[PDB]
């Protein structure tokens, strides 16, 4: 079994992990928007079917 | 903290019939229509493997009523055969069943959607893959911020596709408005052509498996069985029907994707409807499978099959994000693999195994313990009935596909060593348990999460 609720109060509000996870919940949207913008570049630099 | 029972009757109808319908009626009648072999029978099976649909899903609002408890069928069946059956379960739902269905219909999703800007060649791998995974990923997030959200996103994705075969429904109507043969009736074939739309209906268990969450189950669950799987019955009839006002036969028996080409027939303007319909169907899908997953894998620990990372619970947003975090995690891991469609389908059976296997619990316990209460009951003939019709059809596939059996089989008893190390040899090894509780509170730390309180 795991941490307790209560003492995860004691470490969870610290700055360090605060700032952690900002940063996290940041670069997780980046990084979606990185292979948004990768598939964008996919369907632009692909060829196209001829037509009938 | 504790999970808030926030899914209300209607909510509890779109996960159902929002996760039912997917890519199943779009793409799926050309395979029905090779095994019945004729537009007359074909539109028969549609019909009797809903009635097979009903039955199963009125034995499982029974089910979920006396157990009243949110694992789904992995809960059913821990009440009855214990822990290792149950595990053997969960760890090919874990690792196989569930991150693979996912993982195609978030192809489904891609490939469909993509296909107006590619029309008459195969859309390029790469761009699927990461279109499939970008919602993979979205969807992950959406239910990670709130329940509220993703079960207003299902409203939005269950209607589309009843939008959807609403249209397929008129333009066929509109086609008969302006204006049997060749059946191959071989008794051993005519059950593999039933055994076709148990891709089609196969989702009906799915609001099983979120039962805690519901605002009064004991009402909810039963009556969105009722309210959900006979509309998806007539839905499905009329739709097919709706096909056959437009494509002959050997069209139909041989296109890829039969709802695009009769997009093509009537909408020429704007053909594009369809396509992209049947990419925002699947998009419901995966996050109802999404959804109804993470509460699996999260039961699963509470009940000690798996590490304790995955009972928390994020406080200030009450989800359970280490699950759902996974749950993503072990979807997009699965992409990359090549036979996927073979995957699947040898898999394809040990769903419809677990579930007789859950009705044959349902009466062993109807025997063996009368003492428990059932605000719903189901007369006997039904769930027997139901588990003849089940064993029949695992039966079907060690007749007419056993070739690939034993890679499947490989991965079941596989479960087994995992289980002793894993569960029951309880961590003997004080530093292997000091790097568990490490690991764990490193989540615990970085992803702000904590125990459920009753
Ligand atoms: N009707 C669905 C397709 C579907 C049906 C059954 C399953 N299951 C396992 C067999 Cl792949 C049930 C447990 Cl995940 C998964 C997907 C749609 O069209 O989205």
């Amino acid at each position: 079994t795991g941490l307790s609720k209560e003492e995860l109060l004691k470490v969870a509000g610290s700055p360090g992990w605060v700032r952690t996870r900002w940063a996290l919940l940041l670069l997780f949207w980046l990084g979606w928007l990185g292979m948004l913008a990768g598939a964008v570049v996919i369907i632009v630099r692909a060829p196209r079917c001829r037509e009938l | 903290v504790t999970l808030q029972r926030n899914i209300t009757l209607l909510n509890g109808v779109a996960i159902i019939v929002g996760t039912i319908i997917g890519s199943g009626i779009f793409v799926t009648p050309t395979g029905v229509l090779k095994e019945a072999g004729s537009p007359g029978l074909a539109l028969v099976v549609w019909a009797a493997c809903g009635v097979f649909s009903i039955v199963g899903a009125l034995c499982y609002a029974e089910l979920g009523t006396t157990i009243s408890k949110s694992g789904g069928d992995y809960a059913y069946m821990l009440e009855v055969y214990g822990s290792l059956p149950a595990f053997l379960k969960l760890w090919i739902e874990l690792l196989i069943i569930r991150p693979s269905s996912q993982y195609i219909v978030a192809l489904v999703f891609a490939t469909y959607l993509l296909k107006p800007l590619f029309p008459t060649c195969p859309v390029p791998e790469e761009a699927a893959k990461l279109v499939a995974c970008l919602c993979v990923l979205l969807l992950t997030a959406v239910n990670c911020y709130s329940v509220k959200a993703a079960t207003r996103v299902q409203d939005a994705f269950a209607a589309a596709k009843l939008l959807a075969l609403a249209l397929i429904i008129l333009l066929g109507f509109v086609q008969i408005g302006k204006g049997f043969e060749g059946t191959k009736l071989d008794v051993g074939n005519i059950v593999l052509a039933l055994y076709s739309g148990l891709f089609a209906y196969g989702g009906w268990n799915y609001l099983n498996f979120v039962t805690e969450e519901m605002i009064n189950p004991y009402r909810n669950l039963p009556l969105a069985i009722i309210i959900s799987l006979p509309i998806v019955t007539l839905v499905y009839v009329l739709t097919n029907l709706a096909y056959f006002t437009t494509l002959s036969t050997e069209q139909m028996l041989s296109s890829e994707a039969v709802a695009v080409d009769f997009g093509n027939y009537h909408l020429g303007v704007m053909s594009w409807i369809i396509p992209v319909f049947v990419g925002l169907s699947c998009f419901g899908s995966v996050n109802g499978s999404l959804f109804t997953s993470s509460r699996l894998f999260f039961v699963g620990s509470r009940e000690g099959h798996l590490p304790s990372i995955l009972s928390m619970i994020h406080p200030q947003l009450l989800t359970p994000v280490p699950s759902l975090v996974f749950t993503c995690v072990m979807t997009l891991l699965y992409a990359f693999s090549k036979d996927i469609f073979s995957v699947i389908n040898f898999f394809s059976f040990f769903n419809w195994l677990c579930v007789a296997l859950a009705i044959i619990g349902m009466i062993w316990l109807r025997h063996r313990k009368p003492e428990l209460e059932r605000p719903i009951k189901v007369n006997l003939a039904l769930p027997v009935f139901f588990i003849l019709a089940c064993l029949f059809l695992i039966a079907v596939s060690f007749w007419k596909t056993p070739v690939e059996c034993g890679i499947g089989f490989t991965i079941i008893l596989s479960g087994l060593p995992v289980y002793f190390f894993g569960v029951w040899w309880k961590n003997k090894p004080k530093w292997l348990l000091q790097g568990i509780f490490s690991t764990t509170v490193l989540c615990q730390k970085l992803m702000q999460v904590v125990p459920q309180e009753t």
